């Protein structure tokens, strides 16, 4: 058994982390006080769930998690919430003033002052691991903390844990969801600085989550709570293989091996089905074929983009519930003849399939109906470069007039870091183009 | 970042400021004696932003009242909520400033500024995490204008990394006490351009016209103008004072509203202003008649806009209606700042209304305000008229030339972004 | 259409289906970057305080 | 008020659509890079499809189907046909064609000579034509009965080319013994309804067809630009070498005792539907965050047996001068106001599927 440490940075990372650990506790039968009656090895064990939870002598199962924010009000909710007893104080870290939506403030000015404490707290967790495999890092692109402090933390993690895998869950900015004007700057600045330190990053576009919540959950005005419970479902379907007995994606390095052949192109597209409203009383249950075909509908993707117009490099299907391989194979053959699924010719047209039999768990009283079977598809497609084009274009409009730049320079960042970060994104957009477009 | 230190200086700054504390004390459930009597806990969640908690469960405005003559302060102490301020937070002299910026900035005011800074420091030292300062004042007199900008300079020197925010009443010949107002205002704008992060520009003519043309008040008084200002000040500080979707403080505001350091002068607006629906709030808060800078937004372009709605209402109809106006006014928003219109909502409406909206625009049309001031300044300065009041306090004509040159530069920078 | 690497357990199963075959900065450098940014902040502040002194 | 932007200046069709949209009073033309538009009239190349459909509170519509180039480039048309089972290598309405990449730059060079040699063992017409997308109006093509002359020309060019069987028995209009091509205009809306504009045009040749020499090329190429430059009697039989359906139908009656609908249009309609139904899963916007429509120009040839052959599909067609008003109005009515209502007897034939 090899441990995973989750790190939640800034408001988005912390609030998403809250949703995730809540769900993990439901999935493993851990109560808000940390007791886990089904755990017979008291104070110890190397079960699959132990990759995410350590255990005290008193039988308490404690997330291997650090929460960090440069301001205290979001983590304070954790300290007093339903799951307060789960986390000990040393793993909840807050500063006093936040980054004010300014990557440079989170990275340089304020990050310099708290980074060593964070590492110390992370080192304490590392020291309890017999075989730490690495880190799951949750943050927004657009927040000053989520962008700036995260990129500092990732650099320092590469120094202090050079052999360890680092996976990201990154919230990509959407104006539908409380976006600040400078979020494109922060997104580009943090992607540039983090690119070489992250082995695999799952982007979640808030616009996609927002729309799924409006269209499939009939929530007219989704809150962060609505958004985060849906995101934690996808995150949990992505991490279940590390937390449950299985043979697919059993360690972090396997995420890179199965989804990232070219290291810079490390942003898999997640698609998830089915998302059904709990308020929908009568609902007919969807077949394997149906939930699998749904994985090729842009409307169910974590990032809105068109996979028909790019190429695949790898494709994983992660099923939870009543699913047998025969139905999956029959579903795929059917879809292969009905859909535009082009692979790059230097990779095999193929799917890695994982089935966990426990159906998705849902939060009691949440917005999501219990279903008999669900699937998360992780596919590394060049179509996700659309998301970079959109973001780079908004960066360009503002940077061409140097709007807001003085706020960053004012915190000790040099202007040239903007153009350096932008050129790195231009190169990244080229990489996707040469990987996935026939010149004709 | 929680605590804000409020400063009010001179007659206008003190009369508007008094009204501001009256209005927000009401909203937060504080009574004239500082005791809480509210029905909601939304009222106390962010109360520390503007109020210090004393023993006995009392809340004292974190407020400093400054003037070079005692009259207006006496009025305040006798006012509705006069007893709620810390008595030792009144700082006043006897001489007055004679509507003269040089007296506020260089002579009378220089004699008093240290004792003001003593109180400021004493309020700051008891802050868990000071956000910054908000100053209310006019630019057309002597104390609020000259001493106010002196204070701002000395606060910047002591707290260089704190946010400095002002509510600045701009003079107009139509609503004027003395002919030297353009001199005092041109001198102050130079200070504000260099030393504040956010300045709400409130034009007394705009306040008058709203009262006279829209509200149908035959004969507005300063009290009627000040009721409008306090309503608008309550509105623009809602996101600081109440919880909500946003994690909103003064720094996040400046970062998102100010794309270039000098262009930080906002046009505020209030709705409704009529002699009840969301589309009504939204159409009103965007037309010139609800704005307080006497500048036609259709004569320029918005760099950034913040809109704050208050009351129970459909967030869906809010977002829907905001998105609508941006197409009716498609050309009046710059295209090189994506998503430059931010909407916030608060459930708690102001007293006497089911819903309301406050508007904060960083529009290039505000150049019209500085142009008017510049023309008035120049009409007198070309003949050196009234200058002896200033040279008599040790000032030199060259300081007037530099202030006029700096303000004309400001005008040109707005025009540059209106054609970009 | 052939299936490989089929693994079964009590909790679920995994396998692969193939449709066609194919055709860092050191700690020192970081500290220096953070100190250089701090030097620039301190320089800009000294300019401000020097201008306020004038 | 609806809003739109214009991103292709050189478009005769959308220049007219642009004008009509203003003339209704309920459409405002924004500046080219303003993102808050309802409608984009896109550039012909590198249109930023990735930026459409992310503006909250805006239904967004674009006048191009991303992916439609697969039909609208000569080499990709050949590929699509031979590789799509609905069309196939055995397709009866498309001339036998091969993709030949020049060595000075997979290739079907061998497969072409294999079929070429078979015909040489025929004394059957072994005439072919080499074309490409890099062609200008209208030069850039070679008609030859000799295989080595065709590969020599292509390798001279160093660009992707196609070799295609030349139609040696074209239907010849009389008087004049003259060759022609049929252009049909097809509008595909956001629902993927396929609309054939009731008005087509024949681009005729003014020079009698001459099987002797494929060297001249004026009595063999029906391009309007060619006929105005290198002809003899440009404009003798019809204004601008453009015959319209009413006259051509009368001709078919008088000379051949049949109709335009029976002898030709059934096949045209069949081909159009075939081509577009084939790519529909790849380009459809039915469940996309933005919507597309597109106007296509289908070019056909008729042989002396009245069999219709698809020549090529153009993705940015111009219209005939006489037909601009009707068709552009039809675009607004069917493709735009259908998505954005303002406040007959359709000119189109709906091709059902
Ligand atoms: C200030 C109250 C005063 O002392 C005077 C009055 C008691 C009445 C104030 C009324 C007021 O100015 O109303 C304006 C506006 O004219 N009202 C409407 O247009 C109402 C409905 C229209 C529907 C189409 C609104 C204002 C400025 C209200 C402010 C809000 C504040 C925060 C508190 C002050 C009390 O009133
Ligand atoms: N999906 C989701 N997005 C969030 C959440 N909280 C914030 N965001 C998004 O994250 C971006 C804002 O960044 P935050 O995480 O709030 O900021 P931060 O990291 O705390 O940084 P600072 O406050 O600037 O110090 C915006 O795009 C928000 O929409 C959340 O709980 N869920
Ligand atoms: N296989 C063939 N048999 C007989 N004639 C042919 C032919 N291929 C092309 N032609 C002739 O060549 C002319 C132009 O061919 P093509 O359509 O490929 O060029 P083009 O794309 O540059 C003009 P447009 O885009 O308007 O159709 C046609 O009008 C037709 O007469
Ligand atoms: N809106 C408003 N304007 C005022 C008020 N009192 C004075 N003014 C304006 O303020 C300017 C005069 O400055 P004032 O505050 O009286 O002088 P000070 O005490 O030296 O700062 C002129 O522009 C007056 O029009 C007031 O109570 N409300
Ligand atoms: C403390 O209160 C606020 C802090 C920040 C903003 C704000 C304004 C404008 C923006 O875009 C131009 C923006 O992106 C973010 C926040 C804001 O506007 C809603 C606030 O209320 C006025
Ligand atoms: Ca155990
Ligand atoms: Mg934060
Ligand atoms: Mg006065
Ligand atoms: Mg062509």
């Amino acid at each position: 058994m090899r441990e995973c440490i989750s790190i939640h940075v800034g408001q988005a990372g912390v609030q998403i982390g809250n949703a995730c650990w809540e769900l993990y506790c439901l999935e493993h039968g851990i109560q808000p006080d940390g007791q886990m009656p089904s755990d017979k090895t008291i104070g110890g064990g190397d079960d699959s769930f132990n990759t995410f939870f350590s255990e005290t002598g008193a039988g308490k199962h404690v997330p291997r998690a650090v929460f960090v924010d440069l301001e205290p009000t979001v983590i304070d909710e954790v300290r007093t919430g339903t799951y307060r007893q789960l986390f000990h104080p040393e793993q909840l870290i807050t500063g006093k003033e936040d980054a004010a939506n300014n990557y440079a403030r989170g990275h340089y000015t304020i990050g310099k002052e708290i980074i060593d404490l964070v590492l110390d707290r992370i080192r304490k967790l590392a020291d309890q691991c017999t075989g730490l495999q690495g880190f799951l890092v949750f943050h927004s692109f657009g927040g000053g903390t989520g962008s700036g402090f995260t990129s500092l933390l990732m650099e320092r993690l590469s120094v202090d844990y050079g052999k360890k895998s680092k996976l990201e869950f990154s919230i990509y900015p959407a104006p539908q969801v409380s976006t600040a004007v400078v979020e494109p700057y922060n997104s580009i600045l943090t992607t540039h600085t983090t690119l070489e330190h992250s082995d695999c990053a799952f982007m979640v576009d808030n616009e996609a989550i927002y729309d799924i919540c409006r269209r499939n959950l009939d929530i007219e005005r989704p809150t962060y709570t609505n958004l985060n419970r849906l995101i934690s479902q996808i995150v949990s379907s992505i991490t279940a293989s590390l937390r449950f007995d299985g043979a697919l994606n059993v360690d972090l390095t396997e995420f890179q091996t199965n989804l990232v052949p070219y290291p810079r192109i490390h942003f898999p597209l997640a698609t998830y089905a089915p998302v059904i409203s709990a308020e929908k009383a009568y609902h007919e249950q969807l077949s394997v074929a149906e939930i699998t075909n749904a994985c090729f509908e842009p409307a169910n993707q974590m990032v809105k983009c068109d996979p028909r117009h790019g190429k695949y490099m790898a494709c994983c299907l992660l099923y939870r519930g009543d699913v047998v391989p025969k139905d999956v194979n029959a579903a795929i053959a059917t879809i292969k003849t009905k859909r535009s699924i082009q692979f790059v010719d230097w990779c095999p047209t193929g799917f890695k399939v994982g089935i966990n039999y426990q159906p998705p768990t849902v939060v009691p009283g949440g917005d999501l109906a219990k279903v008999q079977r669900a699937v998360c598809m992780l596919s590394n497609t060049t179509a996700i470069a659309e998301a970079w084009a959109r973001l780079d274009h908004k960066f360009d409009l503002m940077y061409a007039k140097r709007a807001f730049v003085h706020w960053y320079v004012g915190e000790g960042m040099e202007e040239g870091e903007f153009s350096e970060a932008r050129e790195d994104m231009a190169a990244l957009e080229k990489d996707y183009e040469e990987v996935g477009v026939d010149s004709v | 970042m929680r605590e804000i230190v409020h400063i009010q200086a001179g007659q206008c700054g003190n009369q508007i400021g008094a009204k501001f504390w009256e209005v927000i004390s009401d909203e937060h459930g504080i009574d004239p004696t500082g005791s809480y009597h509210g029905d909601s806990d939304l009222q106390l969640e962010r109360i520390n932003v503007y109020y210090n908690e004393a023993t006995g469960n009392k809340y004292v405005p974190r407020a400093i009242l400054v003037d070079l003559e005692p009259g207006t302060m006496d009025s305040v102490r006798s006012g509705p909520f006069g007893q709620i301020f810390r008595p030792d937070n009144f700082v006043f002299g006897q001489s007055g400033a004679g509507n003269n910026w040089a007296k506020g900035h260089y002579t009378e005011g220089a004699e008093l500024v240290d004792s003001v800074l003593d109180v400021v420091r004493k309020e700051s030292e008891s802050c868990d995490c000071l956000q910054g300062f908000q100053l209310t004042h006019s630019l057309g007199g002597g104390t609020g204008s000259g001493m106010g900008t002196l204070l701002i300079s000395k606060i910047r020197e002591e707290y260089p990394d704190r946010i400095m925010n002002t509510f600045s009443v701009m003079p107009s010949p139509k609503v004027s006490d003395t002919v030297v107002e353009p001199y005092n205002a041109t001198l102050s704008v130079h200070q504000l351009v260099e030393n504040t992060d956010e300045t709400y520009c409130i034009d007394n003519e705009a306040l008058y016209d709203i009262c006279f043309r829209t509200l149908k008040l035959t004969t507005p008084t300063y009290g009627d103008l000040n009721h409008l200002v306090s309503a608008t000040m309550s509105g623009v500080t809602t996101c600081l004072r109440f919880p909500g979707q946003l994690n909103a403080d003064l720094r996040k505001l400046a970062v998102n509203m100010v794309p270039f350091p000098r262009l930080h002068f906002f046009m505020p607006g209030f709705a409704p202003l009529t002699s009840l629906t969301v589309p009504e709030l939204t159409q009103q808060m965007f037309d010139s008649k609800n704005m307080m800078a006497a500048c036609d937004p259709r004569h320029g372009r918005y760099l950034t806009v913040a809109a704050i709605f208050r009351g129970r209402m459909s967030m869906k109809e809010v977002d829907e209606q905001m998105l609508n106006v941006q197409n009716k006014n498609s050309s009046y928003f710059v295209e090189w700042i994506p998503n430059n219109v931010k909407t916030a909502v608060c459930d708690i409406p102001p007293r006497g209304l089911k819903m309301s909206a406050t508007f904060i625009g960083n529009s290039t049309a505000i150049q019209e305000l500085f142009k008017r001031i510049s023309e008035q300044f120049t009409a007198m300065f070309r003949r050196k008229a009234f200058l002896h009041w200033y040279t008599g306090e040790g000032m030199d004509e060259m300081e007037f030339t530099e202030a006029e040159s700096n303000m004309n530069d400001l005008v040109s920078e707005y025009q540059q972004y209106q054609d970009a | 259409m052939e299936v490989i690497e089929l693994n079964k357990c009590t909790s679920g199963q995994s396998f692969e289906v193939i449709l066609k075959p194919p055709s860092d900065p050191s700690l020192e450098e970081i500290q220096k970057k953070l100190e250089a940014a701090e030097e620039r902040r301190k320089y800009q502040e000294a300019e401000l305080l020097k201008h306020l002194a004038e | 008020m609806y809003t739109f932007v214009v991103r292709d200046e050189n478009s005769s069709v959308y220049a007219e659509v642009s004008r009509l949209l203003l003339a209704t009073g309920q459409w405002k033309r924004l500046r080219k890079d303003n993102p808050r538009f309802n409608l984009m009239l896109g550039e012909r190349n590198r249109l930023p499809f990735g930026r459409l459909g992310h503006e909250p509170g805006l239904v967004q519509l674009v006048n191009y189907y991303r992916g439609a180039d697969k039909l609208c480039r000569k080499a990709s048309l050949v590929k699509l046909i031979k590789t799509s089972p609905e069309l196939s290598e055995s397709c009866t309405w498309f001339p036998e064609s091969y993709v030949i990449y020049p060595t000075n730059l997979t290739d079907e060079r061998e497969v072409f000579l294999a079929a070429y040699n078979r015909r040489r063992e025929g004394r059957e017409g072994n005439v072919w034509i080499a074309k490409s997308s890099a062609g200008a109006k209208g030069e850039g093509i070679l008609i030859s009965s000799e295989a080595s002359e065709l590969l020599d020309f292509i390798d001279e060019q160093g660009q992707v080319h196609v070799i295609q069987k030349y139609l040696e028995k074209p239907l010849l209009l009389e008087p004049g013994h003259r060759k022609f091509d049929i252009r049909s205009w097809v509008l595909v809306d956001h629902l993927y309804n396929i609309y054939l504009y009731r008005e087509g045009v024949l681009r005729t040749s003014s020079e009698p067809y001459n099987s002797a020499n494929f060297q001249d090329k004026t009595c063999h190429l029906t391009n309007h630009c060619i006929q105005k430059e290198y002809s003899k009697n440009y404009g003798r039989y019809e204004e601008g070498n453009e015959m319209f359906f009413e006259e051509f139908n009368q001709y078919l009656m008088d000379a051949l005792n049949t109709t335009l609908e029976n002898s030709i249009l059934l096949q045209i309609k069949h081909i159009i539907r075939s081509c577009l139904m084939c790519i529909e899963p790849a380009i459809s916007t039915k469940h996309l965050h933005y919507q597309s429509f597109q106007l296509f120009g289908f070019d056909f040839m008729v042989d002396e047996e009245l069999k219709v052959w698809l020549i090529e599909v153009n993705g940015a067609p111009a219209c005939a001068q006489k037909l601009y008003a009707e068709l552009c109005q039809g675009i607004v009515d069917v493709a735009i106001s259908s998505v954005f209502p303002l406040a007959p007897t359709s000119i189109f034939i709906k091709l059902h599927h």
